[PDB]
């Protein structure tokens, strides 16, 4: 429970060496994997800076709050968010089984779009069940990213 | 070099030829072969019916955008 | 009074299973349309696991205010 | 804090894909400024080797930055 | 009926044919007609010099996205 609730920098120093080590082993096996090791351990390496903006007053108060905005308020945005977008990514995918929407993961993407402002409301494609399909985005574009996300920022300003 | 059909891509690796094969957005997809244009026949809807509603049209009717949308020839 | 008012939970459930009786009804019938019934059961299910979020106070808490969220401000800016 | 975290994802992503529109740290870095105002081009059309691990440097950019710090400024500003 | 070159366009009113029209965005724009295109001519850079800073390449080569970028034969 104490690494579960305390002591996250050691953790993460920790998976960066792992994946540092797991990426050597790759190289020497005569592997082209490595290289997908390797970069999870540079994107993690440049935001373990953050560590140090300790021993300055105005920033170490900064990352606790980006600590505290992570563990308080996105977790539990994200539960209810992941719920809604596989309910209605299944839906989507029963009702068009033909072109981008043929499995969930390509339907899970083209759904997440939507969150961040790049959303495909085209409706151009020759589908059996158009007009179904206008109602069901509608519906999920109005309880996500009307509702949902500007309660966000809400909470965290409340926060 | 490239993967051939049947084979894990993406991962480190491209399909063959991009004329004949192709890598598609699974997660952990495989090299596939293209499949051809089959034409739409029978089972469509015809013009001046409702289109949109569980049933598509043939290849010479648009289907508009409105709440009952009735296939019509474009001109 | 209390069908609208009150209780929202047991008529959402209520209404799902509505869509899946007319979906069977489709089927039989022999019309393409019980796919349509079908996905709006499907899509309803799978937000109605929000009511169970009672049994965990925080995740209950928020749920709380999901439906007043919904109920107080959204209802006036859609208009 | 916000150049920190793309300087460090730029240099991932150019690393993990050397060609075609990544071939650099000033080309990369505009293209994932581009997410942050909002006009991003998740496409993901080309062919390139390392797509599967690509979406997920993408998406956990995309979550770090848009969602998380971007709303926080907006807090922050309301509690100024 | 269309509006001819020197017309005021736009408020109520198109201009005629394509071939020798394009109304500006202007606010009250007028029918203009398309100027015919001339190559890149001398006075741009050559391969290996600096593009971008007050000078632009020819039509033979092309200037990449850096800072200090210069003229390249791409492809
Ligand atoms: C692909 C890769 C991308 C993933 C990047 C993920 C974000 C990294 C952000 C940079 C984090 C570095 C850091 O600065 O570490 C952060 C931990 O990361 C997180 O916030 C959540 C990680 C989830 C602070 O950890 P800290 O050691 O200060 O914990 C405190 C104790 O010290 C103290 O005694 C108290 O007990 C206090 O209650 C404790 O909390
Ligand atoms: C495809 C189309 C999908 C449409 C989906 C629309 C969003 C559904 C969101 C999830 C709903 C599940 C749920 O949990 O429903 C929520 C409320 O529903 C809504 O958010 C708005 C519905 C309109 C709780 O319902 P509850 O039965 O607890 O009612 C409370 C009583 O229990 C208690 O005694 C008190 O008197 C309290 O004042 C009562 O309210
Ligand atoms: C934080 C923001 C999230 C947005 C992106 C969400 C993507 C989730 C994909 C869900 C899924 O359901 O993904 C399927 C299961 O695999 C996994 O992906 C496991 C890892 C998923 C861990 C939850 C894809 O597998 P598939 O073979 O392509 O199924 C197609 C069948 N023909
Ligand atoms: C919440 C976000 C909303 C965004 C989407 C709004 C779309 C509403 C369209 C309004 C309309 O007024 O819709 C017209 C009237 O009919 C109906 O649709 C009734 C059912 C509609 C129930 C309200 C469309 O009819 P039409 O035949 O196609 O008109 C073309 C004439 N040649
Ligand atoms: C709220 C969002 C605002 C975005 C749009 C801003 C448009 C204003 C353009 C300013 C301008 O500079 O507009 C000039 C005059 O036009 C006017 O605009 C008059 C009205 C100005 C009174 C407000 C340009 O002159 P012009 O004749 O139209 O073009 C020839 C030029 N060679
Ligand atoms: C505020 C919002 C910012 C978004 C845009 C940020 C773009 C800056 C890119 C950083 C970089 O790292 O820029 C590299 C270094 O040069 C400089 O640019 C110095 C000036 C930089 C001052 C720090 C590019 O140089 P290059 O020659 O093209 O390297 C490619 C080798 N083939």
């Amino acid at each position: 429970k104490s690494l579960f609730v305390d002591s996250y920098s050691e953790i993460l120093f920790f998976v960066q060496s792992l994946f540092m080590l797991v990426s050597v082993v790759l190289y020497f096996s005569q592997r082209k994997e490595y290289v997908a090791s390797m970069v999870f351990s540079l994107a993690m390496g440049w935001t373990n800076m953050l560590y140090y903006t300790r021993g300055f007053q105005q920033m170490g108060i900064y990352a606790v709050m980006i600590e505290k905005m992570i563990l308080r308020d996105l977790c539990r945005f994200m539960f209810v968010y992941l719920v809604f977008l596989f309910g209605f990514s299944t839906a989507v995918v029963t009702l068009i089984e033909d072109g981008k929407y043929n499995s969930l993961y390509s339907t899970c993407l083209e759904l997440f779009k939507f969150t961040i402002g790049m959303g495909d409301l085209e409706f151009t494609e020759n589908y059996d069940f158009k007009a179904v399909f206008i109602i069901l985005l509608l519906a999920y574009v109005i309880l996500t990213y009307i509702l949902l996300l500007n309660m966000l920022i809400a909470l965290m300003g409340e926060t | 070099d490239c993967a051939k059909e049947g084979e894990v891509c993406s991962w480190g690796k491209k399909c063959c030829d991009l004329d004949n094969f192709y890598c598609p957005m699974e997660f952990i997809p495989h090299c596939k072969k293209y499949k051809p244009y089959v034409p739409v026949t029978t089972n469509c809807a015809k013009e001046g019916e409702v289109c949109g509603w569980g049933s598509k049209c043939c290849h010479g009717l648009d289907c508009p955008l409105a709440f009952i949308p009735y296939c019509e020839k474009y001109r």
